């Protein structure tokens, strides 16, 4: 009723602002997590799914799950797009990286929606990441068996 | 029952719309420019939010950067379209501070209501705005603090990008300035002129930022299509003609006449073939690269060579492979080229992203092109981090067109508000009016930073003045914690875009100007 | 606009639009009356949705009876149909007038001008030219010579110019021969009856007074001398109790005795008019005529009927007022005192039958004060014209016997009162000089549509008019056979006051209200 | 591409049309007029053809009467409508002549057209009209030839009503001609008022017309439901209450209180009724005549005294017998009436035509009421020859009020035609043009005869000028033989009816000026 000019900006866009907005990304978020909440640990499930020709895969790999949703919420998509990543860069960080993500979100959710300016929030998310990578390098182990069968069990 | 009205004078339209008069021209075309104002606002200053557009082929772009926003959104108003139009020459001329654009005009437009609507029409508004404006370009040079002239090296520079990069990429401000600067200096034009078009960047999903880097020379995603991936001393041959030999170019048609011409036929060909390879293979060339199709027969005869191939099928990619190896495309079949040739230091290839690469890598010769390789988690983050590159590669030859600095932070517009204001003080006449409205448009910019950091925009504001009895003229606007407690922008380094606020008054007020001068507008039918 | 905003169906007329609105109907309606003023205009063929016809001029008629849908044209219907309640014709010179000032204005306030500025001397070209309307009143005595030139006049604008040597006599004298010592004439005392008997030029004047029903009764007289007139509104016919109860009875010979119980108060009231015939020296004819204005049964006709004594029923509520005074009689509303003193007296009482339709006329009264007018024209469409006619020519006289004075004629005022306002045009030391100009032209108007209707020159017309009024002290105007300037007291055409008095002031009002109308809305749907 | 038209200045109507102009609204109403001419020219005198009209009731009508034939047709056009409507003036004055109107005032229109075109407009050729017709009206007197006078008895009738009769009923001039003098003669006003509604007609299905006859009283078509039909002495007591009994008008209720009050209560009404019918029973009453119903106690006593009943249930019926018989209507029970009976000579029933009918028959009180008797093969000739009983009984009534009579034929026609036409030709003025086609709209009637009598008509026309040389007027057509051979008109007797032709003259012009003084035509929406 409000925004009816004689003259629109532009055409007919829909427009959200502020908290609502984000609170919205965030529920999107936490719904597309729910595919692969079942597929963590030995004793994980594993999922069929069915596109629209009856044509089914069954897998429990992130890889496979998520790229078959068909997510047209904007920020949902970003859920997936790490899971291509990890793919890459280390081969079965799949379902485990959008769970954390989605969670990382859900910690924040109460308080992001009395105040809490966008800028603080980045800056206690890259202090605790920068911090926890650290501490994995520093706790890591290694060994000094090379070339034996040593390192042949290791790989095992 | 009730009459209805008839036609009055000029019913002769097949269903045109009409407005004239202050109130159905001036004042719409006055109200359209606040809503694309508005719609920016949220995004100015380093403390801006982001905007997820989806454009009309359903593809998602996700930025800050008002330049790229305004190019997707379907803006359909004549008049927003006049502003959208001026901050799109603003990235023309300087590449930066196109936000103010948006701002300053649609203040002037709003502030040119306000007095529309007790007072003076356009007619003196206009001119009180020019008045105004030609004063701020007096004020302009006398508010110089600092120049680009000492230290011009790798150092210097990864401090004077900074301020365009925090625009836009607050938590990466170190880390890119890091890097633009490694490709700044790698082009240096021998203090000639700064080609913006010899920084490239590569795009490879992967790690975060941190693990982006520069490469001096090319990148390349294709294949080798051989075993001779690894190049040491990457003499390299570049063609233009397909790797099959020669053809016609009408249509050509082969008689036989007798047993022995058919039998004979192909296997002159091969042989044939074989001294147009070996033509080059007796040069010593390590690499051809070619844009076109390669034969069997040439795969066969480039192992027997031991010649590396590279397929680049874009013509402007070779092209500037040419100018990275130093080496001429030859039209023409493989001559045994001599003095055309060009020379890497290492050619090979590797497994990045998963995406097979071809690499061009110079460590003697560097400064012929560097390429920017950007890593990242999603696609979306890439992308913006390229327009964050963009920008201080422009901003280097900004500050090669004009090496002087004014304070940032709001100093200098706050100076500007103030002097000019002065100066309309002093005006015998109505004119100050206008002249003290113009300079208030420079104070809605240093109020829109404050909105958007989380802080009391009257409060900050009032500081901000307080602050500038006379005697100081440096200290600017804190938005890096809460209470901003202003202070002074020299010591914090904070000042850049000279050049950028000198056009951007000149765009952002021909820009107000023009929508002022409508007074009457005539539609067609809409379809 | 505002009112689109909040509706978007609202409609609004711009500043610079409205007046070409309110002025663009005015010259449509101008269009359509200027063809009839005068004797020279045209006749209107009216065709209505139940095929009735309708052949006529009257300014009045033309236009109530039109399809124009316009919400100015509206307006000055309103103004027009007040003429014919006030001073009946006139309405066509109403709207010719304000079609003027409000076209002529235009050429004005277009020329950069504010609504404003003509308004303002519009109201101030009205006060002289009342001041000049005052100079000019004539008095003739009232004789009748003269009410015969003002009937005339009238008259001859609403007939074929064959009737008017009728109607002429009937108007003069109907309207005179109503109350004498300079009381006011009540037209009610003139009736206006319709016959198709003959011709539209055998319309007669009667004495008496006709009523539209006759006897009830196959054995009452058709032809009555010497009668007396009972003039009552009691109610002869069987009515019932209030309590609805009725009757209890035994017996078949008690229903009987009921039946003749029942009518007892019937009789009671029968056999006391029976009296009065034996009380009026019955040894002649005598007759004795009772109107009972109410309802009456067969019984109590049929006991009149064997007295011989004649009895109407079902009279108009009018009837019992003019056939009262008309008789001379006393009108009863009870029998509680009735003698000889409550007749009246008529010499002659007979019906005629037209068309299967019963005419009963009482005749020959010594002075009745109230006259029948009987219009015998041949088609439907004829009685509507005549009766127009009529109606319009005794307020015509009327308005001659009630105004001491008359004023010149059709254009012998309008042409001098326009040079009045202009010889007095710089007086107004400002502005409103323009409206000067423009009121005086527009007085023109009447003059001005008269040369075209009688197909003279309109230009030579009025110049030649001029001449002769400027260079003389006559006030001489159009004629309509000639075209050359002649002074109305000469051929016979007069106007009354009260005519030029509402033509000055109620134009004034209506133009100055539309042309200071600038934003005509339509909204609340 | 292709254009529209605008409005013009006031098209403020919502569907209404107007025609205004010589060409569009004088001559249109004049055409159509002619219309209307043309459709009743077939059936026009005595050798016309019949029309077979369907009305909007889906009624059948076979006439040659334009009278009852422009009654059914639904003429809308709202001029055409005022030339039929004139027509029933002359119908109401004299009965007959309605011809006239149509060809006499549709001929002064259209002869109209022939001057409107060519010079003077209607304010002039209507002044002509005028002034002709006014000269005609002192033609006319001059012309009259014969009185009906002399020997007032039946054959005189019966020949003076013949044009009445031949001119609708070709083959049956004499056989009505004897009928309808007997009817006339018959109620003889003693050379008074003659009353047409004294004569009824009876219209009985059977024979053909020879069987017709004139009865001299009444006849009803109702039975007696009773046994008492044969009536000599036909003493008659008409009343106008039921033959049941008498009620009262308030309420009415019966109470009783115990048993021999209910045991003796419907004694009472049988003595009551023996009682009442006794009363008129020993006065010597034949019949009893009401308007009601009859109980069955009310037969029981009527068929004990030995009285008739008859049930008339319209109220014209029992006015009309009180009127013949001479009798007065009683709205009570039967008294002992003692003078209000009337009397007949034989009253009785009988079946005639397959329709038991009660006759009133007067032999010594015979002129009070007539009754002709029509026998046919068919409704349509019943209804038809109606229509020519009509026209004698309002002919004789036209011929008591005025008994001069102008010889017919066409004759008077041609002689008005050509003095009108020599008036014209002395007339110093431009009038003179319309003064003759006044004179040629009388020619169009004479021809109108000659074209339905299968004779050329510009024949007929010379030769009944060439006869008519200052001393004859009397030649007139011969339409019963083949060639015109025009004789005298008043040796073969045709000749009548001077009122009619002086009222017809005068009303037909002012109708034809009517249509001409229209300007301007004004339609409205149908609905």
């Amino acid at each position: 009723m409000m925004p009816t000019p004689v003259i629109l900006l532009k055409e007919g866009t829909d427009s959200s602002q502020g908290i609502p907005q984000l609170v919205s990304n965030i529920s999107a978020c936490q719904v597309i997590a729910e595919a692969v909440r079942t597929t963590l640990g030995p004793r994980g499930m594993d999922k069929l799914i069915v596109d629209g020709r009856g044509k089914a895969t069954i897998s429990n790999d992130g890889a496979t799950i998520l790229k078959l949703l068909d997510v047209v919420h904007p920020a949902a998509k970003t859920l997936v797009d790490i899971a291509k990543s990890q793919d890459a860069e280390v081969g079965d960080g799949t379902t485990s990286v959008t769970l954390l993500a989605a969670e990382f979100l859900k910690q924040v959710k109460p308080y992001v929606e009395e105040g809490l300016h966008p800028q603080i929030i980045i800056r206690a998310f890259r202090t605790a990441t920068q911090l926890a990578v650290n501490k994995i390098k520093e706790i890591a182990v290694t060994v000094k068996k090379a070339d034996k069968v040593e390192q042949r069990k290791l790989l095992e | 029952h009730v009459p209805k009205a008839p036609g009055f004078a000029q019913m002769l339209k097949e269903g045109a719309k009409h407005f004239s008069g202050l109130e159905e021209a001036v004042y719409r075309n006055i109200q359209a420019c606040k809503e694309l104002a508005q719609t920016t606002r949220t995004a100015y200053g380093p403390n801006g939010m982001n905007k997820m557009v989806i454009n009309h082929l359903e593809k998602l772009f996700v930025t800050n950067d008002a330049a790229t926003i305004l190019r997707e959104l379907e803006v359909q108003h004549p008049a927003a379209k006049m502003i959208v139009m001026a901050s799109h020459m603003q990235e023309q001329e300087v590449g930066d501070g196109t936000n103010f654009v948006l701002v300053f005009a649609g203040a002037l437009l709003e502030l040119a209501e306000e007095l529309l609507r007790i007072g003076l029409s356009v007619s003196e508004v206009i001119e009180g705005y020019e008045i105004a404006c030609r004063k701020a370009h007096e004020i302009l040079p006398n508010l110089v603090c600092c120049s680009a002239k000492n230290l011009r090296d790798i150092d210097e520079v990864s401090s004077l990008l900074r301020t365009s990069i925090m625009s836009k990429q607050y938590g990466n401000e170190v880390f890119l300035a890091k890097l633009i600067a490694q490709a700044c200096v790698s082009i240096f034009p021998d203090s000639g002129h700064f080609n913006v078009d010899n920084i490239r960047v590569c795009k490879i999903l992967g790690s975060g930022i941190s693990s982006s880097s520069v490469l001096h020379g090319m990148v390349f995603k294709k294949e080798t299509e051989g075993d001779v991936t690894s190049v040491k001393d990457a003499k390299i041959a570049v063609y233009s003609c397909p790797f099959d030999g020669m053809i016609t170019e009408t249509k050509g048609t082969v008689l036989i006449k007798t047993a022995e011409e058919l039998m004979n036929f192909s296997k002159g060909e091969e042989n044939l073939m074989d001294a147009q390879v070996k033509a080059i293979a007796d040069t010593g060339a390590n690499v051809v690269v070619t844009g076109g199709k390669v034969a069997d027969m040439a795969l066969h005869y480039a192992n027997k060579y031991n010649i590396m191939l590279v397929r680049l099928n874009s013509k402007w990619d070779l092209r500037r492979l040419c100018k990275t190896v130093g080496a001429t495309a030859l039209p023409r079949l493989t001559p045994p080229v001599l003095e055309e040739m060009g020379h890497c230091d290492s050619v090979y290839l590797s497994e990045v992203g998963d995406t097979q690469v071809v690499v061009f890598k110079h460590e003697k010769e560097d400064g012929a092109i560097s390429t920017i390789v950007l890593r990242g988690s999603t696609d979306n983050l890439m992308d913006d981090i390229e327009r964050a590159v963009d920008d201080g590669v422009n901003t280097f030859k900004v500050l090669t067109r004009d090496k002087r600095l004014v304070p940032g932070g709001g100093a200098t517009e706050i100076e500007l508000a103030k002097q000019i204001t002065s100066y309309g003080e002093t005006c015998p006449g109505l004119e100050q009016y206008a002249i003290k409205k113009f300079a208030e448009a420079f104070e809605a910019i240093p109020r829109a930073l404050a909105e958007n950091s989380g802080v009391k925009a009257n409060e900050v504001i009032s500081k901000l003045y307080a602050v500038h009895q006379e005697g100081n003229k440096n200290v600017g606007l804190d938005i890096e914690a809460e209470v901003p407690a202003v202070k002074d922008m020299l010591e914090a380094g904070i000042l850049d875009t000279y050049l950028g606020k000198y056009w951007a008054i000149k765009l952002a007020t021909n820009a107000a100007v023009t929508v002022l001068r409508v007074d009457q507008i005539i539609m067609a039918k809409p379809a | 606009a505002a009112v689109k905003t909040l509706n978007p169906k609202a409609e609004v007329a711009r500043a610079q639009a409205a007046l070409a609105v309110n002025i663009s109907a005015a010259r449509g309606l101008q269009d359509v009356l200027r063809t009839n003023l005068g004797p020279k205009g045209t006749m209107k063929m009216l065709v209505s949705g139940a095929g009735d016809i309708k052949l006529t001029k009257d300014g009045n008629v033309l236009l109530h009876e039109m399809q124009i849908q316009h919400p100015t044209a509206s307006l000055i219907a309103k103004v027009a149909t007040a003429q014919d309640d006030i001073t009946g014709d006139g309405t066509t010179s109403n709207v010719l007038i304000i079609g003027e000032l409000l076209k002529q204005a235009d050429l004005y306030i277009s020329e950069g001008l504010h609504p404003r500025i003509i308004t303002e001397g519009f109201e101030a070209a009205k006060e002289k030219a009342l001041q000049f309307l005052e100079e000019v009143k004539v008095s003739r005595e009232m004789d009748r010579e003269t009410l015969i030139d003002v009937a005339r006049t009238s008259l001859r604008t609403k007939v074929h110019a064959e009737l008017a040597d009728v109607l002429t006599e009937a108007v003069v004298d109907s309207i005179l021969a109503i109350k004498k010592q300079d009381e006011p004439i009540d037209l009610f005392m003139i009736e206006i009856m319709e016959m198709k008997h003959k011709s539209e030029t055998d319309t007669s004047l009667i004495r008496g007074l006709v009523l539209d029903h006759g006897a009830r009764h196959p054995d009452m007289k058709k032809r009555v001398e010497d009668a007396y007139i009972l003039t009552c509104n009691v109610s002869l016919e069987y009515e019932k109790t209030e309590v609805n109860s009725g009757f209890f009875y035994k017996s078949a010979e008690e229903r009987e005795k009921l039946v003749k119980a029942e009518r007892k108060f019937i009789e009671d009231r029968v056999k006391k008019i029976i009296e009065l015939k034996r009380k009026v020296c019955g040894d002649s004819d005598k007759g004795f005529v009772v109107i009972n204005q109410k309802g009456i049964d067969p019984f109590s006709l049929d006991a009149l009927s064997k007295e011989g004594i004649v009895a109407l029923r079902r009279a108009k509520r009018r009837n019992m007022e003019r056939l009262t005074l008309a008789c001379g009689g006393v009108a009863l509303n009870s029998f509680d005192d009735l003698s000889p003193d409550c007749l009246g007296h008529a010499g002659l009482v007979y019906e005629y039958t037209l068309g299967e339709e019963k005419f009963t006329f009482i005749e020959k009264c010594n002075n009745p004060r109230s006259v029948t007018l009987l219009i015998k024209g041949p088609n439907k469409h004829t009685l509507t014209q005549i009766k127009d006619a009529v109606r319009d020519g005794l307020r015509a006289v009327k308005n001659a016997i009630d105004d001491g004075c008359v004023v010149p004629g059709a254009g012998a005022v309008e042409v001098a009162m326009a040079e009045a306002l202009i010889k007095h045009k710089p007086s107004v030391k400002g502005r409103a000089q323009l409206g000067v100009q423009a009121f005086a032209d527009a007085l023109l108007i009447i003059p001005k549509v008269l040369a075209q209707n009688s197909g003279f020159d309109l230009q030579e017309t009025l110049v030649k008019i001029q001449a002769e009024h400027s260079e003389s002290g006559q006030l001489v105007g159009v004629d309509l056979n000639t075209g050359e300037p002649m002074v109305a007291a000469e051929v016979g055409v007069w106007d009354n006051y009260c005519v030029k008095k509402q033509l000055l002031h109620s134009c004034t009002v209506i133009a100055t209200n539309i042309l200071l109308v600038d934003e005509i809305m339509r909204a609340g749907m």
